[PDB]
DNA sequence: CTGCATCCGAGAGCTGAGGGAACCCAACCAT
DNA sequence: ATGGTTGGGTATAATGGGAGTCGTCTCGGATGCAG
């Protein structure tokens, strides 16, 4: 199927996203009918929850990232 | 913006939206343009 | 400074008074000097002549009205807060019909604002001003069918909100059909009801072919008109019981009943012109002896039949065309609010007739006056054409005074609005300026009146046009509207004569807006002079031919902002309108008659008139204007002198000898300097703060309140609790800051306890402010002309004084549209100066007049050497004035004296002028073969000389353009926008900040701000904005306490917005639930909100 | 580096292009009068003599800076980047040229004087349609592009 | 007050309501009357032209601790 | 611009990771007062006042210059957290 | 009503007036509603505005900033400053010095020096079409109102100066600063992230002079 | 404190409706119009939403605090921090049904 | 029985700054 | 024990309302037309 940019945006997994951007009452209606769960996926639910965005320092691919010295590291070594 | 291969984790959606975005504000005149733009 | 002024053309007429399209209009509402037996029919006369008689059996009937006196002055309303208005009276007799008692009594209705003598109002203590609004015409209008080509649309449209719009359209089945209030229906069955019979409908409309045959039905015909009528009152009201009264009222009352329906005396002249035919009053139709009689509706059908069948001499209708729309004023937009409001009083007078015992009744006791004060005052202090006046300088208030809008009450809307109503139209020309316009999204919604323009009696604007007679251009002087202009071929004001003969063979001219060449005798009219095809800011642009509108338009917009100076002077070169743009503002004073003065005071002047009566004039002194700017009037004249009619007495504000003076004649150079002119950026000489040019007064109201509270009521006094005398130094004895004190951020200027056993709630400075306190004003409970609101004991306002002086980061304009920030003040031995050691004040970057396309600046700039070097000034009126043989010649009148100068002092030619003049003759400026005065003379002949730099005193490597530029300060001042906050107020509802710096409020962090910290990837930095320093209670109380302790911020919490979303969908009846990793409840609450 | 009036250097082909284009229009006028040519015919004639007069006066403006005047103020700003584009250039000094009406039809007649010889008023007025046209579209076209990018960022921001 | 200023031909003070009223009336008495019968206003008032302004973004909460009386 | 930005950016395969192990560094940094560097005492970021030299005390800037020095390692599970942190008390009170 | 007015018939109104009556779906929908007003976007603390000035002193990560400006967005670390001197007893001294203008003296104008020591801070100018309408730098402190640009972010800013004005932001962590240094300094965004090419570059009197 | 990781949006049930309210709403009474203070199962009512004051009951008994989740005898509110009246729900019993308009429109 | 075809109604149109109308009478809880 | 507040009562006859608004564009249900 091919649809333009405002109907592919409201039709997406995320209710929260779609709310904000527009068509509020039919989102939130079709949302609380089908008792949809948001999985906080995107960047625009993570900034309504006031939440660290998936993207940047916050993706999970560097944010669990570890830093120690030499020193300290050798006395866990120990350990 | 740095050439180079880019990191894991960056948000591309909203540079390409942006990047999209911005030379149409006044650069695009106003089928033909903006309309056909956002017609498209 | 002796005045050259050039230009050929001679203007017959001069300029109309340029705020009479106020004051005419407002005297002709009120016509309160007219004696009530000759008072027209327009205005509020109109409204009470068509209110009145109010017939229930009793009758109340209007007699006549007046006007009393106002009871305080101007100055005292201004003070106190009040309105400046006028009683209104009333005289009605209440008579019975069946008895025959006639009580006749005098009823008070009220008050009614005064517009003073410059045209503005006083509002609550507020200058304001009514703009003009411009709307569609009423009348007939047929219009091109949008969806199917080759059909025809007819419309009546009457006055607004005074009837609906009546459509008559040829329905593709061939029968003709009548849409009003959204209901189609056909209209034969309405014809019936005005009763027509076949014949008649048959003879009058048979010509024209086979429409006349799909308007027949013989099923409504057979019908009787009484029957007609019911059964189209039951098309109309559908539901509603079809009594026959009940039917005869409704549809006299949709287009018959004078009190419902009206066309305009402009529809009504539109209609006739139009139509060919003569109507009897303002409705579609007439009801007389129990029967309905046509006017429009016939007429109206003929026509819009004749043109779909292509007869000629029948047009479709312009609606953006000139003619089409027409102009509500002032008068006019108050005049239907009273009438609002008059129709509300009959109503309630029918009340009180129908509940009240007529036996013992009176006009007093039945009229209740409370509704048209409210409509006035709903007009007066809420309509949107209402504004705030600007009264920055006096150029700003004429301004203002001549804007018409097409938004408001009833006009268009700014996001609807697209491209039509935006456009210059070709009737524009001589009526609306095509440049004066707002830049952002009112662009072309917007405009202003031209300096020639009339608005006349139906609200058309008329423009004068001279009349030729046999190629001879003759004196008389004709006002035309566009419909009528459009029926003539009208020469250029710029066309050649000999004596007043049209000496050329071919002659530029217009045909309905087309341009075309002419012979002199085609020659039906003449323009009176070019300045009559723009507005007066626009008047007032020297050079104007040479610059892009664009910038033209920007030129005369900022013009507006330009702030009174301390010294201001008059423009080197002038447009020869400052003089009676500064009379007609009411902003200085004349001689009333011939005289002598007898005293003069920085506050009064005495004059002694050939009467033998003394007058005195006090003098306006540091008055604070709406946009807080000083407005003073200073004295300019010598007791013993001798002063004729219309004499100066004392200069205004932005006034030099009764000229236009908004502005600085500084000594400029067209040059890069270090990068500290780029972009628009402007580099001054300390020499200018030296002398104090571009020094401005600007004053500040500051204003407390004394109320009762139910705790204890609060007082002004100097007692109070937990301050050192230190902080209560300036204070008197009433606890208010002295006169001549000098205040500070963070000092107090009127003390005030509050019961809390009191606590301080004084008023102080606000960061960034102070300056001189020079008055106090205190009102207290009781006073004469006081009015405080219920609570409030006294009221106590400080008025606070400020010298301001140039500074990094305040913004200069000239005249052609340039404009920037004042980037870097130089000491005078670091500017660029001449080799006779004079500097220069201003730097300019050439690289703004190449994509600009505003020449104009530069030939001023060339023109203001030479009157800078033969010390003069000079008059160059648009479109006719000087040219460059004459600037050139005055160049080398200048070049000489400059020249000659330094050669009698027993001074060569410089070194480094040599080396200057060889570099420009490799560039091609100067011709090989000639002396060095010879080729600097060629220099100066092209406005250039050789410059040296100051830093170093080597010149600059090619020859400089340096002159004499008019540059005035505007009103945007880096002193009143500089603003920082860390902590403060927050809202109550969303726990955010508060905005505006007067609210010490916090930057908004919007969308696309967010947008770009994502784009970063600073996933940290958008958590710390959207949480620790927007709407995190604890989120931001902690990092406070931290930062503070010297550790790091804490994580962050839930945003209180978020709690306040779920709560919002919530009360929808939604159950939002925020949930873990396993699909169980997460209580955001803290356990506050469950039971 | 400055700008003065004389910097605007008008070169003389102008005046006989002129002339050349004063000539052509003549004998337009008299293919009309025989029947020749109908009404679109002769006003697409008109506004193609016009265009190619204006494309010779600008190569003519830019001949005369690179033979004569290859320091000229206008022209190194022009050549180097710094601010201007030729058309621009042009309308300072060979022509302003032909203009549209609200209608967004050409006129007839162009406006044959450039920024220095200085405009007359009713080549002024008839500018002013295409001046106020383009701030309309520069208005409305920055809320179209605004809620296009808006649009934008929420399909794609995932 | 309506009747007195139909009589006077302008807005009576406090004072002559308050003797026009009858026995047991003041102007202080008046004034608290009028204060009692003022109406609420809404905080969605809008404010200027411009649909983007709103009475209660111009109230700052004045319950909650700032962050400076909390530290 | 940042002294030895592009070694530092070269340092990892994600720049993102680049800004976190910096912050980390750098509330390590703060929260021992110093004590924990790994600098030389004469490669310490020195700040110029009136009164003389003395200690940087923006913990970025050393945090920055010890990642230059490539003394500190860095990555994905290391040490457990709390263990690390408990010994560099020990070291470090 | 209650739930969505002006939906079905005649909005309601309140007497006198012919503004409708704000509902719950009027408070959650639309730009002025709850999710753009207050939730995409918020008003900030540690945040100014001002007048933008050219810089062509300034080196390509410095912005001249304001020394009152300064002051009143680096309160807290001024204030722990004083405390870690000898300028106050205590913080609420401090804040009690810094009140009033004429009671503040030389000496806490060297500790908003040391303050601000290799901190950055945002510089915004409106409209924000792509991300480098945001750029973090250094400040210097300067005397009068006015912020210093660089010449050479004007492009990218789209910035002029005739009349521009500018708004002033401070990441307040470690995390914060440390995003800003790395990702958001302007010397480290040299090229276009739409199309590759230079986009702080020449312009405008530097291509003349060169 | 876990972590949140879904938000779920669902229709209310009346059961569900009475379960979040503190108490029903029974007269249009907002404050009184001599003290200023909230009317008694008003739209304001402490007894319903909570207390204007931290640790204050209406009537004065109780001004301190230790006593969080008492409630006293003589006016009814509950001893706890004011900010629960932003957080606390009433609800209104209809007469009649009514539906709601969005699922209607 | 299907299909397409106008037809109606519903939801939109950049950011930032600044902008403020009856009267009377008697019992009864509250303070 | 006082004022403030609240409930009850008035008897010729009365019997269906009233303001308003016509200068915007695009897209998805739906009733109407034909085959
Ligand atoms: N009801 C009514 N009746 C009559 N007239 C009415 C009216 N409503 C509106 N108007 C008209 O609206 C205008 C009011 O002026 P405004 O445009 O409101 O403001 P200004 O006083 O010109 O200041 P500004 O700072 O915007 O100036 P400049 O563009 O030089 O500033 C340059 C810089 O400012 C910034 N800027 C300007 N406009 C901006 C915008 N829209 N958004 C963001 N930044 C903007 C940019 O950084 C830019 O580079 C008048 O023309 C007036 O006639
Ligand atoms: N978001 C908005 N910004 C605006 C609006 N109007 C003006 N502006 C801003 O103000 C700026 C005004 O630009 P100017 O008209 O001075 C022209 P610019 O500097 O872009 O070009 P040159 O004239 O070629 O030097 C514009 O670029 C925007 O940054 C508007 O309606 N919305
Ligand atoms: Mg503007
Ligand atoms: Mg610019
Ligand atoms: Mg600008
Ligand atoms: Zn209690």
């Amino acid at each position: 199927l091919l649809m333009g940019v405002t109907k592919s945006a409201l039709s997406t997994k995320s209710w929260l996203s779609a709310a904000s951007f527009q068509n509020t009452t039919h989102v939130l209606t079709e949302a609380a009918i089908a008792g949809k769960k948001d999985e906080l996926i995107g960047l625009k639910e993570n900034v309504i929850l006031g939440r660290l965005i998936p993207a940047g320092t916050g993706s999970d691919f560097v944010r669990f990232t570890q830093v120690v010295d030499q020193k300290t590291l050798k006395a866990i070594e120990e350990a | 913006s740095m050439a180079r291969p880019v990191s894991i984790g960056e948000a591309v959606g909203i540079v390409a939206a942006q990047s999209i975005g911005e030379p149409g504000t006044q650069l695009t005149m106003r089928t033909q343009g903006l309309p056909r733009v956002i017609e498209l | 400074m002796e005045i050259k002024r050039f230009g050929r053309i001679r203007e017959v007429i001069p300029l109309p008074p340029l705020t009479e399209i106020q004051v005419e209009s407002y005297r002709r509402a009120l016509q309160a000097d007219v004696p009530p037996e000759k008072r027209e029919n327009v205005g509020i006369q109109a409204a009470f002549r068509e209110t009145f008689p109010i017939e229930e059996g009793l009758v109340l009937d209007f007699l006549e009205y007046r006007l009393g006196e106002p009871p305080f002055p101007q100055d005292e309303c201004r003070e106190k807060d009040l309105t400046y208005q006028a009683p209104l009276y009333a005289r009605l007799q209440l008579i019975h019909k069946d008895t025959g008692l006639i009580k006749e009594d005098e009823v008070f209705l009220g008050h009614i604002p005064l517009m003073t003598e410059d045209g503005s109002f006083i509002i609550n203590g507020a200058d304001r001003v009514i703009v003009s609004q411009i709307h569609r015409s009423p009348g007939v209008y047929f219009t091109p069918d949008p969806a199917r080509p080759g059909r025809y649309i007819a419309s009546i449209i009457p006055l607004p909100k005074r009837g609906p719009w009546i459509d008559l359209e040829v329905e593709p089945n061939g029968v003709v059909s009548m849409k009003v209030n959204k209901r189609k229906f056909p209209l034969v069955l309405l014809l019936r009801v005005l009763g027509y019979d076949q014949e008649t409908l048959a003879r009058e409309l048979g010509a024209y072919g086979e429409l006349v045959q799909g308007l027949m039905d013989e099923s409504v015909f057979a019908m009787r008109p009484e029957e007609a009528l019911i059964r189209l009152f039951t098309l109309l009201r559908p539901g509603d019981p079809p009594k026959r009264d009940k039917a005869v009222a409704y549809v006299y009352g949709l287009i018959a009943d004078p009190r419902r329906y009206d066309l305009g005396e402009a529809g009504r002249y539109k209609a006739e012109e139009k139509l060919g035919i003569r109507l009897s009053g303002r409705t579609l139709a007439r009801f007389e002896d129990g029967e309905f009689k046509d006017e429009v509706f016939l007429p109206t059908l003929r026509y819009l039949f004749a043109l779909t069948a292509g007869v000629p001499g029948h047009e479709v209708d312009d609606i953006d065309h000139l003619g089409n729309r027409r102009i509500r004023t002032v008068g006019e937009l108050m005049t239907d609010q009273f009438r609002v409001g008059l129709a509300r009083l009959a109503r309630g007078v029918r009340e009180r007739m129908l509940m009240g015992s007529e036996d013992s009744l009176t006009p007093a006791k039945l009229v209740n006056s409370r509704p048209l004060e409210a409509a006035i005052r709903e007009f007066f202090s809420r309509s949107q054409l209402s504004q705030f006046k600007d009264e920055t300088n006096p150029l700003s208030s004429l301004r203002h005074k001549r804007r018409i809008s097409a938004l408001g009450p009833g006009g268009l809307t700014r996001e609807r609005a697209g491209f039509d109503v935006r456009d210059v139209h070709r009737t524009h020309y001589g009526r609306i300026c095509p440049v004066e316009t707002p830049e952002g999204a009112n662009i072309g919604l917007i405009t202003s009146l031209a300096a020639y323009a009339r608005v006349d009696e139906l609200g058309f604007i008329r423009t004068p046009y001279r009349r030729v007679v046999g190629g001879v251009v003759t004196d008389e002087v004709v006002y035309m509207t566009a419909t009528e202009e459009d029926r003539y071929t009208i020469a250029q004001a710029n066309t050649p004569l000999e004596g007043n003969r049209i000496a050329a063979e071919r002659v530029v001219a217009r045909r309905k807006g087309e341009p075309v060449i002419v012979s002199p005798e085609e020659v039906e009219f003449m323009d009176v002079s070019p300045k009559q095809v723009f507005s007066v800011n626009t008047n007032l642009i020297p050079f104007l031919e040479h610059d892009d509108a664009n910038r033209a338009l920007m030129g005369s917009n900022m013009q507006t902002q330009a702030v009174p100076l301390i010294r201001a002077q008059a423009p080197v070169v002038m447009t020869g309108l400052e003089e009676r743009v500064v009379r007609d503002s009411l902003a200085a004073l004349y001689a009333e008659e011939d005289g002598e003065v007898a005293k003069v005071d920085g506050n009064r002047i005495v004059v002694r008139y050939e009467d033998g009566r003394l007058v005195e004039y006090p003098l306006r002194r540091f008055y604070r204007s709406n946009q807080g700017t000083a407005l003073d009037q200073r004295p300019r004249v010598v007791v013993g002198q001798r002063v004729r009619k219309g004499d100066l007495l004392a200069d205004g504000p932005a006034s030099e000898n009764g000229f236009l003076a908004l502005g600085q004649n500084v000594l400029v150079a067209i040059m890069p300097f270090d990068g500290y002119n780029f972009e628009d950026a402007i580099v001054i000489s300390e020499e200018l703060l030296k002398r104090d040019f571009y020094t401005s007064i600007h004053i500040e109201r500051y204003e407390i309140e004394a109320r009762d509270t139910k705790l204890g009521p609060e007082r002004i006094t100097r007692d109070i609790p937990h301050l050192s005398e230190a902080a209560l130094r300036d204070l008197d004895e009433e606890g208010v800051v002295r006169i001549g004190a000098e205040v500070k951020p963070g000092d107090i200027l009127v003390g005030r306890t509050s019961f809390k056993d009191v606590k301080d709630t004084s008023l102080r400075v606000p960061p960034g402010e102070g300056g001189i306190v020079v008055r106090t004003v205190r009102l207290r409970r009781g006073d004469p002309g006081v009015e405080l609101k219920p609570g409030v004991r006294e009221v106590v306002r400080v008025y606070v004084a400020q010298k301001r002086k140039l500074q990094v980061g305040d913004k200069l304009a000239n005249r052609h549209g340039n404009k920037g920030v004042v980037a870097k003040i130089l000491p005078v031995e670091d500017m660029p100066h001449l080799p006779d050691g004079t500097p220069v004040d201003v730097i300019l970057n050439p690289l703004g007049v190449p994509s600009r396309m505003n020449l104009g600046q530069i030939l001023e700039t060339h023109l203001g050497l030479a009157g800078y070097f033969l010390g003069q000034r000079y008059i160059s009126p648009i479109f006719d004035g000087a040219k460059e043989p004459e600037i050139k010649e005055l160049l080398a009148q200048a070049f000489e004296v400059y020249f000659g100068k330094r050669k009698g002092e027993g001074f060569g030619v410089d070194k480094r002028e040599v080396e200057v003049l060889r570099r420009a003759e490799k560039l091609g400026l100067v011709t090989p073969g000639k002396t060095p005065e010879e080729q600097l003379k060629e220099l100066f002949l092209q406005g250039k000389v050789v410059l040296y730099d100051g830093r170093t005193g080597e010149p600059i490597e090619g020859p400089i353009v340096v002159g004499q530029m008019f540059i005035m300060k505007l009103y945007h001042m880096v002193e009143d926008k500089m603003h920082a906050r860390s902590t403060g107020p927050y809202s109550l509802i969303t726990q955010q900040p508060l905005g505006g710096k007067a609210q010490f409020g916090g930057q908004r962090f919007g969308e696309m701000e967010v947008w770009a910290l994502e784009a970063y990837g600073a996933a940290h930095t958008l958590q710390e904005m959207l949480t620790l320093k927007s709407d995190d209670i604890e989120g931001r109380n902690a990092a406070y306490e931290a930062i503070i302790k010297g550790e790091d911020v804490p994580e962050p919490s839930v945003p209180e917005s978020f709690r306040v979303l779920v709560k919002e969908l919530q009360a929808l009846a939604l159950d939002v639930q925020t949930l873990d990793e396993k699909d169980n409840p997460v209580d955001i609450f803290e356990g506050l909100a469950s039971k | 580096i400055t700008i003065g009036i004389d910097d605007a250097v008008i070169p003389e082909e102008k005046k006989q292009y002129l002339e050349e284009a004063d000539r052509k229009l003549l004998q337009i006028e008299q293919a009309y009068e025989m029947g020749f040519l109908t009404d679109r015919e002769r006003y697409d004639q008109i506004l193609q003599l016009w265009t190619e007069t204006t494309e010779k006066v600008t190569q003519a403006v830019f001949k005369n800076f690179e033979e004569n005047y290859p320091f000229n103020p206008l022209y190194v700003m022009a050549q180097s980047g710094a601010r201007g584009n030729p058309q621009q250039i042009r309308q300072l000094c060979g022509l302003r040229g032909l203009m549209q009406k609200p209608s967004g039809e050409t006129f007839e007649v162009p406006v044959r004087s450039s920024f220095r010889e200085g405009l007359t008023v009713l080549e002024y007025f008839i500018s002013s349609h295409g001046a106020r046209k383009g701030g309309a579209d520069t208005a409305l076209r920055t809320a179209d592009s605004g809620y296009l990018t808006r649009k934008l960022v929420d399909v794609t921001h995932e | 007050a309506r009747q007195l200023q139909q009589e006077l031909g302008r807005e009576p003070t406090y004072e002559e309501i308050a003797e026009a009223m009858g026995p047991g009336w003041d102007a202080k008495r008046v004034e608290e009357t009028l204060k009692i019968a003022q109406e609420p206003v809404s905080l969605e008032t809008p404010i200027g032209d411009e649909k983007d302004s709103f009475y209660g973004d111009f109230i700052p909460d004045e319950h909650l601790p700032s962050p400076v009386d909390a530290a | 611009a940042e002294p030895g930005i592009d070694k530092l950016f070269g340092m990892v395969d994600s720049k993102y990771r680049l800004t976190v192990v910096v912050a980390k560094r750098a509330q390590q940094l703060l929260r021992h007062g110093f004590k924990n560097t790994v600098l030389e005492p004469e490669e310490r970021p020195k700040m110029q006042t009136l009164e003389g030299l003395f200690d940087d005390p923006n913990a970025v800037t050393w945090a920055m210059k010890e990642l230059l020095t490539g003394r500190l390692v860095f990555g994905e599970n290391l040490v457990p957290e709390d263990r690390l942190q408990k010994e560099m008390e020990r070291l470090y009170p | 009503a209650l739930l969505d007015n002006g939906r079905r018939g005649a909005p309601v109104t309140n007497p006198g007036s012919d503004r409708p009556l704000r509902s719950l779906t009027d408070i959650l929908s639309g730009k002025q509603g709850r999710f753009r007003q207050n939730l995409l976007g918020k008003r900030v603390d540690y945040s100014g505005r001002s007048v933008i000035v050219v810089g062509p002193q300034l080196k390509l990560h410095q912005c001249g900033l304001p020394k009152r400006m300064a002051l009143e967005l680096f309160k807290p670390f001024l204030l722990k400053k004083m405390e870690e001197k000898g300028i106050a007893p205590n913080v609420k001294a401090a804040r009690r010095m810094l009140e009033r203008q004429r009671d503040i003296k030389d000496e806490v104008w060297d500790a908003l020096e040391e303050v601000i020591h290799g901190k950055v801070v945002l510089l915004n100018r409106a409209p924000t079409l792509h991300r480098l309408g945001i750029q973090a730098f250094q400040p210097v402190l300067v005397e009068g109102q006015s912020i210093q640009l660089h010449p050479l972010v004007c492009e990218a800013f789209n910035a002029d100066f005739d009349g521009d004005q500018m708004a002033v932001h401070v990441p307040l962590s470690s995390f914060a600063q440390a995003e800003a240094r790395i990702q958001m300094l302007s010397a480290h965004n040299l090229l276009s992230p739409a199309s590759g090419e230079p986009l702080a570059k020449p312009s405008r009197d530097i291509i003349l002079g060169l | 404190k876990k972590e949140v990781r879904k938000v779920r949006i669902a229709l209310a049930s009346p059961e569900k409706i009475r379960s979040w309210s503190y108490g029903e709403v029974e007269k249009p009474e907002t404050i009184n119009y001599r003290t200023l203070k909230p009317e008694r199962d008003g739209l304001f009512d402490e007894r319903i939403f909570g207390p204007i004051k931290d640790y204050e009951c209406a009537c004065g008994k109780y001004k301190r605090q230790r006593f969080e989740g008492k409630v006293c005898e003589r006016c009814g509110v509950e001893v706890t921090k004011s900010i629960v009246r932003r957080y606390r729900m009433g609800h209104i019993e209809l007469a009649t049904p009514a539906a709601h308009i969005w699922f209607v429109k």
